[PDB]
């Protein structure tokens, strides 16, 4: 839903909502980082969708 | 005056 | 522009400002608080020449969500500076704060959707600006004479009188006052420059003598060097609408003494002066003393 | 086929009470009434302000309207 | 030298005639 | 004064078709408004075909001359022409006398035909803008 | 008073009327050709559009 709201602007413009969603998509990255940190030292990445989650997480950081 | 060129 | 203050709206100063707003590029985030802090601070100089009259700000945006109620409360809290807001273009942004800026600041909200509405919209800020003059009664009915300009119907160089007309229906009871704050129109009677020349006979003088008169601006009303052609603004390039405003100092050769006479004539004094000059010949090839 | 044409009639009936006469437009975008959309107006070729061309003003309905069923 | 007659800031002026609240 | 007093008794009309206003549209070689064919006489002072009987009316291209606002002016801006005449008769040297209305139409006297594309609007002329407001 | 009303748009025959509004029924795209003048201010079927006037033979 955060991505749905985000709305793009021509040539670097931005309103306040885009200046808040970029803050929210740091908690939304810390949550996934915390999730991915426990599974590796709990389940030893080859589950498929787990691999996809890992790629999106590392690209996010 | 007559115009120039550009 | 290259200007950093308020400059007079000449035909030359109005070309530098139309060759720079024809070159701007769009990039970056918008910030109304910084923008309106500049505008309210440029109409506070009083170091340079100013009209010291109607002080308007003419915002040209598309839309936004910032009201800037703080900037409009630090500078413009006595309602001295009007704010006219234009919402130009075809888009979907919230035109809410923009409508609020005009109302709270004694202005008007104008909309320019397409290129066809540009000519009818950017001429109605003279109906808002005419409200303080309509209510003034019969003390604003003063004949004003324009600068020398070429007539629309081809007639030569003319100057025009001016007297506004007031919507005064229902003035017996003075109860409506809903549309009576706008002028019905402005009149005018043209006085051709040739008519003025008949009142200054020159054939009792030698060819070196002549008459000339100037505005309270330096612009000549009649002069032997004033020709019925529009003045130039720069080098032309190929890839009646403007007045013929020719300054006195640019009609003949300029001296240090001639500046003194020009200032005295603008002030409204009387006097005489005798002084050797360099007068350019009619063929623009010789100069004598 | 009969079911499809019945649903066509149904959706036409709903759309009539939704776009009944609201799909009118003028050649000039600054006028929004048939009475006002009259006379002539200025049109600029390729959005160039230096090439004005006079066009008439016409209250034209959409190619595919919804006025009736 | 500019004109000495000026006309602005009158009290009995109806400022409530914008194009967003009255249109 | 005469443009103020006459406007105070216009008696705003709504259907200017049964009763038609007579005016000379300058930009010409329609129901609801009758035109006049003037006589015209080439004259000195001016240089065009001027007519000492009525005043022409210039309405911009993008203003429909049969709207209920334009037609409502042309009815009260018709007692002006009697003051356009007494002014000139007293002083024969009078040049163009024009009334630039806020609705875009200008009624100038003596009547004369207007001068490619036409883009004239009286509300933008320098003699009008300087009188509609202050510096 | 007089505006030609007919069913077949091609011949353009004349019929009397009583309404004080003469209309103009044309196609939405090819508007140069007038399909049906007449009297009154009727409803246009598809593909057609109507412009209504104030007097007789105003449509032209
Ligand atoms: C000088 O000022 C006076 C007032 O100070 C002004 O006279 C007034 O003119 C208006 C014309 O708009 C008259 O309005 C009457 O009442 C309503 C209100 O507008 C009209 O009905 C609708 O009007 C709107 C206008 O936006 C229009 O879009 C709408 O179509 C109209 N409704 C219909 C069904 O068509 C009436 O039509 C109108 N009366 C009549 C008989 O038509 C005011 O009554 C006038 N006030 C007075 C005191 O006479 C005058 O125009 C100003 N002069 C100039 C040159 O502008
Ligand atoms: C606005 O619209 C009309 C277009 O011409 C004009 O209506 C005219 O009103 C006049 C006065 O009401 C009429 O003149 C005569 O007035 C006397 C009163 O002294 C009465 O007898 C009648 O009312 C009237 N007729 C006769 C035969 O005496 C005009 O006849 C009438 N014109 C028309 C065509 O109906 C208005 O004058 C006009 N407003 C302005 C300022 O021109
Ligand atoms: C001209 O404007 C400036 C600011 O726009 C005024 O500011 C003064 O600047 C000079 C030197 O920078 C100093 O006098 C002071 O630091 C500033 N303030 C005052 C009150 O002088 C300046 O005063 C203006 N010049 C005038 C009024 O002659
Ligand atoms: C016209 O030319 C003369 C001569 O070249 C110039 O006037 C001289 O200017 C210099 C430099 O300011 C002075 O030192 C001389 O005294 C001037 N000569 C005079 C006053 O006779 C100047 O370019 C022009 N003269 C003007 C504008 O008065
Ligand atoms: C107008 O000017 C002329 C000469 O310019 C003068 O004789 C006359 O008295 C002035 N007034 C009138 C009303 O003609």
């Amino acid at each position: 839903v955060a991505l749905a709201i985000y709305i793009p602007f021509p040539e670097d413009d931005s309103n306040a909502t885009n200046s808040n969603l970029e803050r929210v998509e740091y908690l939304f990255l810390i949550i996934f980082t915390v999730e991915a940190f426990l599974k590796v030292i709990a389940y030893g990445l080859r589950n498929g969708w787990n691999l996809l989650d890992f790629i999106i997480v590392v690209v996010g950081l | 005056c007559e115009p120039g060129a550009a | 522009s290259c200007f950093q203050h308020l400059v007079q709206a000449n035909v030359r100063n109005k070309k530098v400002l139309k060759d720079a707003v024809n070159n701007i590029t769009a990039k970056g985030i918008t910030d109304y608080k910084k923008g309106f802090s500049f505008a309210f601070e440029q109409l506070l100089n009083y170091n340079v020449s100013r009209a010291n009259c109607n002080k308007i700000i003419m915002l040209f945006t598309d839309g936004g969500e910032e009201r800037a109620q703080e900037i409009f409360n630090k500078y413009n809290k006595d309602k001295k500076v009007r704010v006219f807001t234009f919402s130009v273009g075809q888009h979907n942004y919230d035109r809410g704060p923009i409508q609020w800026m005009a109302c709270e600041n004694k202005g008007y909200y104008y909309e320019i959707p397409s290129i066809g509405a540009i000519r009818i919209n950017t001429q109605e800020y003279l109906d808002v600006l005419g409200r303080p003059m309509v209510l003034a009664g019969d003390k604003a009915k003063q004949v004003q004479w324009t600068n020398v300009y070429l007539d629309a119907l081809e007639l030569g160089l003319v100057i025009t009188g001016t007297l506004p007309v007031f919507n005064i229906t229902g003035q017996f009871e003075n109860k409506t006052n809903l549309k009576n704050q706008l002028i019905l129109g402005v009149m005018g009677v043209d006085v051709s420059l040739e008519d003025i020349k008949r009142l200054t006979p020159r054939f009792t003088l030698c060819p070196n003598g002549y008459y000339f008169a100037i505005d309270p601006n330096g612009y000549v009303l009649l002069h032997p060097n004033l020709q019925p052609k529009p003045i130039g603004v720069g080098i032309p390039t190929i890839n009646s609408q403007e007045p013929v405003t020719l300054d006195f100092l640019d009609a003949e050769l300029e001296n240090d003494i001639k500046v003194e006479i020009r200032n005295k004539m603008i002030d409204g004094e009387s006097g005489e002066k005798t002084f050797r000059t360099l007068v350019k010949s009619q063929d623009e090839r010789y100069i004598d003393k | 086929v009969i079911v499809t044409t019945l649903l066509q009639f149904m959706f036409a009936c709903i759309g009539v009470q939704l776009f009944k006469g609201k799909l009118y437009t003028c050649s000039d975008s600054s006028k929004q009434t048939e009475a006002e959309c009259k006379g002539n107006y200025i049109t600029y070729k390729d959005g160039e302000v230096d090439h004005p061309i006079i066009q008439p003003r016409s209250w034209e309905n959409s190619k595919f309207d919804f006025d009736n069923v | 030298k500019g004109p000495d007659v000026c006309f602005d800031n009158n009290v009995l002026e109806d400022y409530t005639d914008c194009g967003g609240v009255s249109g | 004064l005469e443009a103020e007093k006459v406007q105070a008794a216009h008696q705003w009309r709504e259907d200017f078709a049964s009763n038609e206003v007579v005016y000379y549209n300058a930009k010409d070689d329609e129901p609801g408004s009758q035109r006049i064919k003037p006589v015209f006489i080439e004259d000195a002072n001016f240089g065009r075909q001027i007519s000492y009987q009525h005043a022409a009316v210039h309405i911009p291209t993008d203003i429909y001359e049969g709207s209920t606002i334009v037609l409502n002016e042309l009815n009260w801006t018709s007692a002006l022409d009697e003051v356009f005449k007494k002014n000139r008769e007293e002083d024969p040297s009078l040049l163009w006398q024009v009334f630039g209305s806020a609705t875009g139409l200008a009624r100038y006297y003596p009547a004369s035909p207007w001068v490619k594309i036409d883009l004239y609007d009286v509300r933008r002329r320098p003699w009008y803008i300087q009188g509609a407001a202050s510096p | 008073r007089i505006c030609y009303i007919h069913k077949a748009s091609l011949p353009r025959a004349t019929k009397t009327c009583v309404e004080n509004t003469c209309y103009k029924m044309f196609i939405r795209t090819q508007r140069e050709y007038i399909s049906e003048r007449g009297c009154g201010c009727p409803t246009a079927m598809w593909p057609y559009q109507t412009e209504c006037c104030k007097g007789d033979r105003c449509n032209k």
